[PDB]
Formats: C-alpha cells, sequence, structure tokens
C-alpha cells in the first residue's frame, strides 16, 4: 500500500511528449481499452524508476 | 588560433584486449576494486543504486543466467540504503569469477580480440549464428585489421548484417533498450553508400559520421522518443567537443563529428539535427537548460526556425530540408582530410556540406546553479526610454519570499556587554537655567515624546535582537561542542545567560561535559535581562577598568533594585557560584522570590546596604510630573545612600531632572558624589532611558552639572511629531520614472522576458536589487529591491530616463539567478553607526537647506561618490570637488551635475566661493585627499580660511563638519565601541586613519574673532527617525549605545552670510 | 503615542503558492527537515506526541487513505 | 466557547501589542469572533472580550483555564 500510494501519486497513466519525456497524469484512474489508441499509456509499464 | 589540433583515434578498438589478456581479463585471483574495476554509487535522494564496470567490461551484454546471479538481486535487498562495500565486492567478485569468454590465445603481436562479438555470443549463450560461429571457431574473434574482424564473420555466415543489442551503462537497470546497433557487411566506401541510401528509405534509422572498427554500423530505434533522447545526448557531446576544439586545445576526439546523422526520422529529430549542426552560440553562453536537454533543443530550433537573423534562419532551414546531409564547419573538414590522409581506406559519411559559421555578437550572461543575483543598478545607460508602461509585479508565496519585520543582529558575544559614558560638563547651575530647563522638561513630559520614536523603540526590541545569538550559545553547549573559556569571561556570562542549569569548570578554562542523557532547559529572559547583565559588567569595569574577570570579589554584595522574577539575579548568582560569600538579591515592589518584595524609599526599620546597586525602578502608572520627579529623586537618593556604587535608571532624563539629581546629591551631608551618565549596548536601541552612575569620591567634583549631554539630547530633542510615523510599504507596480513611492521595498515577480525591463525601470528608485528564479523550469523571476532615497534624489534631478537595458537583456533567461531555498528579507536592514550618523547629518542638512531661499547651487567639496546628493533639492545645481570622484560625462550632462575632480584649496587667495551657494564640507576637513590625517591646528586653519574667504561674498552658507575633542575623553572611559576608537588620542572611525580633534570652545572663539555669523548645530532624534524611516534602517544595539555620544561630538559648523 | 501603527495583510493568501511551485511543494527529492518542514515534540509528562507541518502544509486535510499511512500509525 | 476563548486571547494580546505602539503585522485588525447566534455564555465571552479589560494586562486571570476565567471576569 505504501509504494502503491507513492506510485499512483505520480499518475495511473502517462503520455510521451513531442520532446520524448514522459508526462504522467497525476491522477488515479482505471484504464479502458478506449485508451489503447489514445496518447495514453498504462503507467505500470513505463519502466521509469 | 583557427585550425583545430586534434588527435583522432578509434578508442573503441583500443579497448579490445590482446587475445593473451582475455584469460585473466576478469582478474580471477583478486577482488575487484572500486575506482578501477568498478564504480558504485547510491543516490540517497532518488534512492537508485548504480554499478558501472570499468575497462573492457564497460561493454558487457548479460546472459539471462548472469542476471540470475545474486549480485543483480542486491539493489532489491537494500531498497533504501547503500549496498555495503563488503557485499558489493563479494558479489561482483563471484559473478566476475563466473564469466569466461571463448578465445584462442596466439603468439602474433598484431592480434586483438573482438570483445563485442565475444561477450555478445556469450550473452545469448552461443545460440545465434554469430554465437555458433564463435563457439565452433573461437579463433575467428582474433583480428589484425579491425574491419576484417567482422568481414570474417559476415563471409562465414553469408548474412548482410548483424543486429547487436546495446548494453545499459549501469548494470543494475534491466530496462528494455531504446535502440540496437546493426553492423553491416560493407568493406568498401561503395557498399557503405548503397547501404546508407537504402537506409534513407526505412523508419527510425540513424548513424554516426564515422564508425569504430572501420565497419559501418547503424542505430535502429524502437520508438521516436528514443531516437530523440539519443540525438540529444550526441548533440551535447559534439557541442562540448567543438567548444573544446575552438579554444584550440589539443583533444583526443574519438571521432571528429560526435553527433548522429538521421537517415530516416520524424520531424523533431530533423530539428535536433539542424540546430545541432549549427553549433549555436546559446550553448557556449549556457542559455539552454541542460536538465531537460531535448526540450530545450526543440525550443532552440524554433527560434532558429524563425530567427531575426536572415543568415541563421536560411541556414537552419537549409539544414532541416537536407537532414541526411552532414553539416560541418571548415575547421572540422580539415580534420576529416587529415584523418583520411593518415588511413586512406577510412570510412566516413559520404554526403556532406561545408557551411560557414555565422558570427553573433550577443554575449549572454548566464549561470545555472544556486545563488541569487545581487544587482547593482546603474543610474544611467546607453538606452533611452520614452514613457515606459507601468510594470506590475506578481503576488509571491511565502515558499519563495518572506518579509521579517527587523533584521536580527550578528555580533560577537563580548560586544553586547559594552557601555558608553557621558561626564558632567557645567561648573554651575544658575536659577534662570533651572526655570528654563524645568519649563522644557514639564512641557515635554506633559505630552509624550514622538510616536515614531516610540514605534521604533517598540519594534526594535533588544530581546528579539539578541535571541539568535543567545540561543546559538545554547545549541552549542547542548551538543557539548562548546569548550574553553575563562572563569570570569564575558563568554562565560553569556553561557550563564543561555542555560538554566548550573555550569562548572572541571579545571582551568574547561567547562564540565554534560551528564549523560541530560538536556538542560534554556534560561528564561525577559527584555531587560541582558541589559541588567551589561549594567553589572558596567559596574565591574567602572570599579576598575583593566579587569578581564567579571566575578564579584569575595565578601561583597549587589542589589538589583527593580524586580519581578528578575532572571538576571539568578544568572548572576549562577555566574558567581565559585566565589565565596556573595549576596545577590532583587528588591522590587513586584518582586517574587528569591527577590524580596519591598517599596522604595526603604521602610525606616529595614536595613539595606551593598557594594553595588543597580536600580531599574519605573512607574507603570500614568502620573503627574511632580510625583514622578519626587519619586525619581527619592529613588536616586535612597540608591546613593545605600551603596558605594549606585547605577540608577532614569526614565525621563531631561537636563532639569539630572541636574536636580546632582543638586540633591549635593544637599546630602559629608559625601562628594562623582557621577556620570551611561548607556549600555543591551538597552533597546531607541530607548532614551539613561543610567546615571553615582559614586562617592574624596574630592568635590569640578563641573558637576550637565548641559547638552548627548544622553540627555537623545531624549530632549524628541518631541511630538507633526506627521504620522512612516510605515514601510511593499510596492509591486513599477511606474516608469514616477517619484511617488513612500519608503519601503519593491517585491514580486515577472516573466523572465520582462525582467530586463523591470530592472531598468526600478533603477530609478532602488540603488540595488536581488533577483532569482526558483528553478530552471519555473519562468517567473522574483525580485526584491529596497528604495534608496539617495538614488531617488539622483535619478529625479532631470526628466531623462536612461538605463542599461541593453546590458540587462543579456541576462535572460539564465543570467538572473536561481535559488530553491526560501529567502527572508527584512523591512529594517542592519547598517553601521558611522553610516547612520552620516544619514542623520544628511537629513539635518537637507531640512536645513529647504528653508534657505534663492540659492543657485550646492557645492559638496569632498563629495566622493555623490554621497551628499540626498541633501540637495531636485532643482538647484549640484557640484562635487572630490579628487577621487569618478567622472561620468554622460551621467553628469544628463543629470545636471558638475564634477571638479581636483583637490580643493582652502587657502583664502585660491578660494572661489560663489554668491548664492551652499558649501558642504562634510567630514572632509579632517583628512588630506591622499587619506593621511591633517593635524588639528591645520584643520582649524582651513576652517578659518573658509570663514574669511566667505566673509566677503554676500550670500553663502557653509557646513563644516568636524570632531569635537570631548569624545576622546569619553571613549577612553567607555567600552562599547566596535567601530569608533581612540588610538593615541585620535578618533579612528571605520577603516580611516586616526585623526586629531578640534575643541568646540577654541573653534567658536575663532569664529567670533572672524566676525562671521555661525551656529554649531548637530542632528537630533527626529533626524535619526527620518533617516531610519526613509532608508529602511533599524539601528542595532552597539550603534544604539554609541550613536548619541558620537553624534553629539560631530558638530556641524553652519557659517552664514 | 495614541494612534496605532499596524501593517494589515491577508496572511492566509500569502501562504497560497504560485501554481508553478506546487509540483515541488512537497520537495520530493529531499528529506523533510525538522524546524523547517515539520515540528515534532514528545511531551513525556502527558505522553502525547505532536507533529506539525510547516509552510503551506500547516493547512492540510487528510484523505482516509492518507490516514492509512504508517506515519499516522507511529504514535501507537 | 473554546473557539471564542482562543480568539479573545489573540485579540487581547494583539491590542496589548498595539497599545504599546509597536508596528505589528496584524493579519486582521480585530482578531476576535462575532457571534451571530449563540448561547448566553458566548455572548458574555464576546462582551468582556470586547472590553479589553485591564485584568488581562495585569495577568489577574489564570490562562490555564481561560474560558472559565473569562466567564468569571464577565460576572464581575
Ligand atoms: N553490446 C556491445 N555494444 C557495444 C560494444 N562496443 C560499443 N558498443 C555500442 O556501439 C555503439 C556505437 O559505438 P561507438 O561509436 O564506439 O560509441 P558511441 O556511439 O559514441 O556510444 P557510447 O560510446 O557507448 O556512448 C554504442 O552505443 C555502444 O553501446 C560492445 O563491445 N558490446
Ligand atoms: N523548429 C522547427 N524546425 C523545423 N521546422 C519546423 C520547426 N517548427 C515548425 N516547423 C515546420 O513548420 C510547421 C509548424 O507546425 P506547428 O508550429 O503548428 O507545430 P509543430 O510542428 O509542433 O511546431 P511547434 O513545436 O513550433 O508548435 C511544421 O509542420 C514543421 O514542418
Ligand atoms: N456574566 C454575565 N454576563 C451577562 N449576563 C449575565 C451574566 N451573568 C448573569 N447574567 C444574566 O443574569 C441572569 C443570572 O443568572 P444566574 O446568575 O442565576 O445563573 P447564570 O446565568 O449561570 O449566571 P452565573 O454564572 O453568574 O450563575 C442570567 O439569566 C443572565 O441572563
Ligand atoms: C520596568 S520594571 C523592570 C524591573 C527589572 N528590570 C525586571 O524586569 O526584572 C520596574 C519595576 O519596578 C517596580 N517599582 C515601581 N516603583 C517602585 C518603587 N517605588 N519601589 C520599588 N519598586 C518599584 C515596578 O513594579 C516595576 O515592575
Ligand atoms: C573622509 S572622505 C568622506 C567624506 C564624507 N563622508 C562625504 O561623503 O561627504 C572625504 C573625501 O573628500 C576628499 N577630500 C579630501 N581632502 C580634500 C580636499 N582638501 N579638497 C577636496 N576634497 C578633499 C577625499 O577624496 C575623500 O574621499
Ligand atoms: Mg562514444
Ligand atoms: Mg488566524
Amino acid at each position: 500500500p505504501v509504494e502503491y500510494g507513492i506510485f499512483v501519486q505520480r499518475g495511473a497513466t502517462y503520455t510521451i511528449n513531442a520532446a520524448g519525456e514522459f508526462e504522467f497524469s497525476g491522477r488515479n484512474e482505471k484504464w479502458d481499452q478506449a485508451l489503447y489508441l489514445s496518447e495514453h499509456f498504462p503507467a505500470l509499464f513505463s519502466d521509469v524508476p | 588560433m583557427w585550425h583545430y589540433t586534434s588527435i583522432n583515434n578509434d578508442t573503441r578498438v583500443a579497448l579490445d584486449p590482446k587475445p593473451n589478456q582475455i584469460r585473466t581479463i576478469t582478474k580471477p585471483n583478486t577482488v575487484p576494486q572500486l575506482g578501477t574495476d568498478y564504480l558504485y554509487t547510491f543516490n540517497s535522494q532518488r534512492r537508485s543504486h548504480t554499478l558501472r564496470l570499468l575497462g573492457p567490461f564497460q561493454y558487457f551484454n548479460f546472459s539471462e543466467t548472469d542476471r540470475g546471479h545474486p549480485l543483480f538481486r542486491l539493489p532489491l535487498k537494500y531498497p533504501s540504503k547503500a549496498i555495503p562495500a563488503d557485499e558489493l565486492i563479494d558479489n561482483l567478485h563471484s559473478w566476475m569469477r563466473s564469466v569466461h569468454l571463448l578465445h584462442v590465445r596466439s603468439e602474433d603481436n598484431t592480434l586483438r580480440y573482438n570483445w563485442m562479438l565475444g561477450v555478445y555470443a556469450r550473452s545469448t549463450n552461443y545460440t545465434t549464428p554469430v554465437g555458433q560461429l564463435v563457439v565452433n571457431a573461437p579463433a575467428i574473434l582474433n583480428y589484425s585489421n579491425p574491419q576484417d574482424a567482422f568481414n570474417s564473420v559476415f563471409v562465414a555466415l553469408g548474412i548482410d548484417y548483424i543486429d547487436i543489442p546495446i548494453t545499459n551503462s549501469n548494470i543494475f537497470d534491466d530496462s528494455s533498450t531504446p535502440y540496437n546497433v546493426r553492423i553491416w557487411h560493407a568493406p568498401t566506401m561503395t557498399e557503405v553508400n548503397h547501404i546508407l541510401a537504402l537506409m534513407r528509405k526505412s523508419t527510425l534509422v540513424s548513424t554516426h559520421s564515422s564508425w569504430h572498427w572501420n565497419v559501418l554500423h547503424t542505430f535502429h530505434y524502437r520508438s521516436e522518443s528514443d531516437m530523440i533522447d539519443h540525438f540529444a545526448a550526441k548533440i551535447l557531446e559534439d557541442w562540448r567537443q567543438k567548444e573544446k576544439l575552438d579554444k584550440g586545445a589539443l583533444v583526443e576526439a574519438d571521432r571528429v563529428i560526435q553527433r548522429l546523422i538521421p537517415l530516416s526520422s520524424s520531424t523533431y529529430v530533423q530539428r535536433l539535427a539542424a540546430i545541432g549542426a549549427l553549433y549555436p552560440n546559446e550553448f557556449t553562453e549556457n542559455v539552454l537548460d541542460l536538465s531537460r536537454l531535448s526540450t530545450a533543443l526543440l525550443q532552440l530550433s524554433d527560434t532558429y526556425y524563425q530567427h531575426a537573423n536572415d543568415q541563421l534562419r536560411r541556414l537552419y532551414r537549409r539544414m532541416y530540408n537536407d537532414s541526411r546531409t552532414l553539416y560541418m564547419t571548415q575547421r572540422h573538414q580539415e580534420l576529416l582530410l587529415a584523418q583520411i590522409t593518415a588511413d586512406p581506406n577510412i570510412l566516413l559519411y559520404p554526403y556532406t556540406y561545408i557551411f560557414t559559421t555565422i558570427p553573433t555578437s550577443m554575449n549572454y550572461i548566464s549561470n545555472t546553479g544556486q545563488g541569487r543575483i545581487k544587482h547593482s543598478l546603474t543610474v544611467t545607460g546607453a538606452t533611452e526610454h520614452d514613457t515606459v508602461a507601468d510594470i506590475v509585479l506578481g503576488q509571491t508565496g511565502e515558499d519563495v519570499i518572506t518579509i521579517s519585520m527587523v533584521e536580527p543582529m550578528s555580533i560577537a558575544v563580548e560586544d553586547m556587554y559594552g557601555y558608553v559614558l557621558d561626564t558632567p560638563t557645567r561648573d554651575i547651575w544658575p536659577a534662570d537655567e533651572q526655570i528654563e530647563q524645568k519649563g522644557d522638561a514639564v512641557a515635554l513630559y506633559d505630552t509624550k515624546t514622538s510616536r515614531a520614536l516610540g514605534m521604533f523603540n517598540n519594534t526594535v526590541r533588544i530581546d528579539d535582537l539578541l535571541s539568535p545569538l543567545l540561543s546559538l550559545v545554547y545549541r552549542t553547549y547542548i551538543k557539548g561542542d562548546t569548550m574553553t573559556m575563562t572563569q570570569g569571561s564575558l563568554d562565560h556570562l553569556t553561557l550563564c545567560a543561555a542555560v538554566d542549569s548550573d555550569i562548572t569548570f572541571v579545571g582551568n578554562r574547561m567547562i564540565a561535559p554534560l551528564p549523560e542523557g541530560y538536556i538542560p532547559k534554556p534560561m528564561h529572559r525577559n527584555n531587560s535581562t541582558m541589559k541588567m547583565l551589561s549594567l553589572y559588567v558596567a559596574l565591574k569595569k567602572l570599579e576598575n577598568f583593566a579587569t578581564n574577570s567579571y566575578l564579584m570579589a569575595p565578601d561583597t554584595s549587589i542589589i538589583l533594585l527593580g524586580a519581578e522574577r528578575e532572571p538576571a539575579v539568578n544568572i548572576l548568582r549562577r555566574f558567581n557560584r565559585n566565589v565565596s560569600n556573595v549576596r545577590i538579591i532583587g528588591m522590587g515592589d513586584r518582586a517574587v522570590e528569591p527577590n524580596i518584595r519591598v517599596r522604595v524609599p526603604f521602610p525606616i526599620d529595614k536595613n539595606i546596604s551593598a557594594d553595588f546597586i543597580i536600580c531599574d525602578i519605573n512607574s507603570y502608572e500614568d502620573q503627574s510630573f511632580e510625583s514622578m520627579f519626587s519619586e525619581t529623586i527619592s529613588v536616586v537618593t535612597t540608591c546613593a545612600s545605600a551603596a558605594t556604587r549606585a547605577l540608577v535608571k532614569i526614565n525621563h532624563p531631561s537636563e532639569y531632572m539630572i541636574n536636580s539629581v546632582i543638586e540633591r546629591l549635593s544637599q546630602l551631608g559629608g559625601v562628594f558624589y562623582h557621577t556620570a551618565l551611561l548607556k549600555t549596548a543591551s538597552q533597546n536601541p531607541y530607548s532614551y532611558e539613561t543610567y546615571i552612575y553615582i559614586t562617592p569620591i574624596a574630592a568635590a567634583v569640578r563641573f558637576p552639572f550637565y548641559s547638552n549631554s548627548a544622553m540627555i539630547n537623545r531624549y530632549m530633542t524628541a518631541v511630538a511629531d507633526d506627521e504620522m510615523p512612516i510605515i514601510p510599504s511593499i510596492h509591486t507596480v513599477i511606474k516608469g520614472h514616477s517619484n511617488t513611492y513612500s519608503p519601503g521595498l519593491f517585491c514580486g515577480c515577472v516573466d523572465v522576458q520582462s525582467a530586463p525591463l523591470a530592472l531598468s525601470q526600478l533603477k530609478s528608485y532602488c540603488s540595488e536589487a536581488t533577483t532569482w528564479r526558483v528553478d530552471s523550469d519555473d519562468n517567473l523571476v522574483n525580485i526584491i529591491a529596497r528604495i534608496d532615497p539617495a538614488r531617488i534624489a539622483l535619478e529625479f534631478r532631470t526628466r531623462s530616463n536612461t538605463s542599461a537595458y541593453h546590458e540587462y537583456q543579456r541576462y535572460v533567461p539564465n543570467g538572473l539567478g536561481f535559488k530553491v531555498r526560501k529567502t527572508r528579507e527584512f523591512r529594517y536592514m542592519h547598517r553601521e553607526v558611522t553610516f547612520i550618523h552620516k544619514l542623520m547629518m544628511y537629513a539635518l542638512i537637507r531640512e536645513q537647506i529647504s528653508l534657505t531661499e534663492n540659492m543657485t547651487q550646492v557645492v559638496s567639496i569632498g563629495g566622493r561618490n555623490l554621497a551628499d546628493i540626498s541633501v540637495v533639492p531636485l532643482n538647484m545645481k549640484y557640484v562635487v570637488i572630490d579628487p577621487a570622484t569618478r567622472i561620468e560625462t554622460l551621467t553628469q550632462e544628463k543629470k545636471n551635475i558638475e564634477v571638479q575632480s581636483r583637490p580643493f584649496q582652502f587657502d583664502a587667495a585660491n578660494m572661489d566661493l560663489e554668491n548664492n551657494s551652499i558649501y558642504l564640507f562634510i567630514a572632509v576637513i579632517m583628512n588630506e585627499p591622499n587619506g593621511a590625517a591633517t593635524p588639528a591646528r591645520m584643520q582649524m586653519d582651513k576652517i578659518r580660511n573658509v570663514a574669511t574667504a566667505m566673509l566677503t561674498r554676500t550670500n553663502c552658507v557653509a557646513y563644516i563638519s568636524f570632531y569635537e575633542a570631548g569624545i576622546i575623553t569619553r571613549l577612553d572611559q567607555s567600552t562599547a565601541h566596535k567601530t569608533i576608537r581612540v588610538e593615541e588620542g585620535r578618533l579612528k572611525v571605520a577603516n580611516y586613519v586616526p585623526v586629531d580633534t578640534l575643541v568646540e570652545a577654541d573653534v567658536t572663539l575663532m569664529l567670533r574673532d572672524i566676525g562671521i555669523t555661525h551656529e554649531i548645530i548637530r542632528p537630533s532624534t527626529p533626524e535619526l527617525i527620518d533617516a531610519c524611516s526613509n532608508y529602511g534602517i533599524r539601528l542595532g544595539s552597539t550603534g544604539g549605545a554609541v550613536l548619541d555620544v558620537f553624534n553629539h561630538y560631530s558638530p556641524v559648523i553652519k557659517l552664514v552670510r
């Protein structure tokens, strides 16, 4: 629960910027497949420390 | 120094070991060692571990078996703290023992072992065709010519290329790699051309300008963002390299053009390639923020995409439309030609263009990294302004700026205990003088002294002023960090004043260590504690001056006559624990125990006596003047009768009151009481309350009465104000050349783009201005700048609005500050007493000047850097005659200020005093221009010369400041003078040479012999309040004590015609 | 000295940060420090712990998730 | 009652500091609360609270049990 809080404060998803930096939502939202074609990515799989 | 000198070399080839060295390449016998075999670092902030193998191992693919080793499991085992060197070394050691690279050792010296293909084959566990080819024929890894190392295996396999994965540099991250490096079978330049041209028709590929092992190798990116971050790092590398080359230093460039050449990429990469090839001035100037490099790079590109310079814009556009072409300056190209002449069959990128670098004159100031900038704004500049629009400053959070009411004092512990004397001067007290002084004292007591003075007294409390110093002594004693000090030392008295617990030395000069687990509570001090302590020190120094120990002599007593809890009696009792037999008691009407509760006058039955008495009696109740007078008289009388050394407080130190005290002391039979007025540094800086000091002496005292004493003048000159006290405003809207600002300070924030403008506008008010941005990402720039009256008096002399705006625009964006830490400005900053006296004299002279009518000009001889400018009105012409003054003909012409820039001759024949002129001679009379002190007879001579020289011209007014002799008598007897001194009988203000002083009586006698009108004025309390209210200056304690006796003994002769 | 001299100000507004400062308002990179970021005191007589966040945090509502954090479990 | 008490204390300390004539950063000129609808006892707190009675400057009240003392003061 502690690490999860720390993780999901960063955001439930992210998007790559045109500069190639990641930008996490900061929001805790459940994912939907409608987002698969969106700019959004699941944040679990960012592999960003 | 144009042509580059660089030694090119294939560093990645030099790294590949001789085949004989591979067997021991892991150094199996010995432990891997930090700083040679590895680099481990634990970043406690990001809590990320990072291992990095050195030598050949810096390029090591790991087999999934290698990942299974406990070494890589280590960072998980220590989530929060650094891996201990023992475990790291043992794990890296055993894992290192596990690795073994297939190889055949050979005798020929020309061989090298193909480390890349070796470790790569090992990582895949010899499954891929290169792995098979290697496990079957390890001798294939040996190579003489670097390129043939791969040609042997492309020929052996029949494949056109091998796609080789990149290692991560840190061996702890297991993240999927952003790209991979394909290696092509292209033995000649023609094959390289064909492969490049085919590559320019396929997604996400890029390459280097030249290739290691002389074998073509392409990068293939998994996603556009990865291509961007790679291109970024490479651009940075080539810019650093070209910067080092342009400085002309010899450099070991592994390849002449470090940055990548996209063959097929998105738009954004093509922008990176474009500005990257520009080698823009902005990188050398550090205008970019490197923390978010690619972003900054994208941003830079945009400006270059629409650049004001046609050359740079057409150039950048051109580079963007031909991204596949490599662009290089000529000085690079010669290095390429040298590299070809050395090794004729070297492969380098076929499609290139040689642009000429475009010069740009904009020398940006910049500095990433912490530190607010402390600007010193110029009065004028090359830039002209016409009606600049008002510039609003943003609201700022307390997270960035806070505004504390008063700057806490910084000071040595001893300096707090000092005091100043003022001896009696008058030989007699005639009755008409008594009636006059009584009338002034009654009229003054009947209506309370100035509300502004009382405001400063009630805001600049001494308790808060000394708290940061006192608590610091507590925190150090609490850690046991404090150590050596003398038994009677003032540092010891401060230690007693810091902590409630008794302290004891274990021996000479060594305080006892605290008992284990014990943390004594800090001493509770009310506002008057430290003052009572300094009065104790004062009585000690007065009993004899040479002393360093301040402990009471054995078998003696002292009484703190005004008392509540009186913490000082406890601190003092604690101070003297090692001394046998020392009575110490408070004795107030409000006294709590230990102190006896009792009224003064003492009840007739009660017997009281002591070697010392320190009265601090003060009626809280409002009362009639006659009642307060009789009360203070009975207080001083009872205090003098009861001790050989009284130290009475006087709440209302009028001349009449103090003289009544000396007269009443005269009326007592059989004892001639020597006396002196006194003021300790631990008093509140603005309180006019003064400590009279009585003591019997065998002789009758010549000159026993007071007149024009400094301590008395501090009180008597204060009177009810004609205006409300000036509360310091915090301004935000910077009007362009306005002069409507009340004293205070500008404070806020602007866009970094507007920032050069805002500084250029507020130079009109503020003499200096700190600025900073909170972080590299936040674009707002905070600014604080207090308003200097002197700068207003300078800038508003004429309507012209010049500024160095052109210089200030060199600041944006990195050139004006960074500070993540919160900053805390004070509404009332510290200033040295000399500076304060100077400002007071300026207020006195300025108010004096506004009364004067029809004078064409002010001439401040010895004006230095326009120091006297605050005095002169915006209208009348100003002149300076300081030889040391710097000339600024643009500033002079723009601001109506002549500057003579020659030494002024005091000789009457040489004198050229104008009619209708105000001649300032402030503090210049005492020094020669070279800085050596002039002898006092010569000073009196030059004063007489100015007097006779102005005797003839009908309208003139001179202000000759000088130092009166009496002060040397007083500083000889005082203690609190960190600034002022008495070296060999001469005053030594600030860093200035000691300088002999005039006596006021001889000077006045001389001016009377001359026959010129004069009036020896000196600045008073309201002037002090004006200087402090205007400049935003709190006084401070040592300055508070010394300022009265200092101000009284810097008379300003006012010659008038 | 009759008339009062006071500088009025909306201190609670001055406490609200600039929007740019919110991202780093928790100072994520560095350890919170006593006497600046917090004030902790243990009153051994009443045996009551007392934490007190400084700066903008002096006004912080806690989500029931925040209460579930071990920090708040510490005094027990 | 306990809120009104703390606010009365704050305004009395503030007015005491103002009357000494020191410049002060009063966040609001009249620190104490204005009941709009309350019981009798609160109205007593508001009343003696607005008196700024001499007893506070003299420390005649015991501040350890503030509201009680305040109620008591009101009665006199
Ligand atoms: N797997 C593996 N990759 C290697 C080896 N040597 C070099 N490389 C990779 O080859 C790429 C290009 O090689 P170089 O031109 O010599 O160096 P570079 O492009 O400046 O990249 P770096 O030196 O690693 O920063 C780099 O990204 C390296 O990761 C190796 O021995 N094994
Ligand atoms: N820095 C640049 N370098 C080269 N070409 C550019 C640059 N900026 C824009 N262009 C070209 O001009 C067009 C401008 O597009 P636009 O500015 O609307 O969005 P963009 O391409 O994301 O650029 P920006 O990031 O400046 O918004 C693009 O199609 C691009 O081809
Ligand atoms: N301190 C006070 N301030 C204002 N009104 C009061 C005060 N004390 C009493 N009164 C009024 O007078 C009446 C007196 O009531 P009584 O004294 O019997 O009990 P109480 O209201 O609890 O007061 P107390 O606490 O003095 O006993 C109350 O109804 C109230 O309206
Ligand atoms: C301004 S206080 C300072 C006392 C001391 N410096 C301290 O605070 O520890 C002076 C005290 O003297 C007391 N006092 C006034 N008149 C007195 C008198 N006639 N005899 C004895 N004490 C008196 C008052 O009660 C007042 O508290
Ligand atoms: C002691 S300094 C400071 C004076 C004073 N504080 C002020 O700013 O007006 C006096 C200055 O006067 C200049 N000066 C000294 N002797 C002078 C002389 N004989 N005629 C004109 N200027 C002189 C010196 O250059 C020196 O810098
Ligand atoms: Mg490299
Ligand atoms: Mg509040």
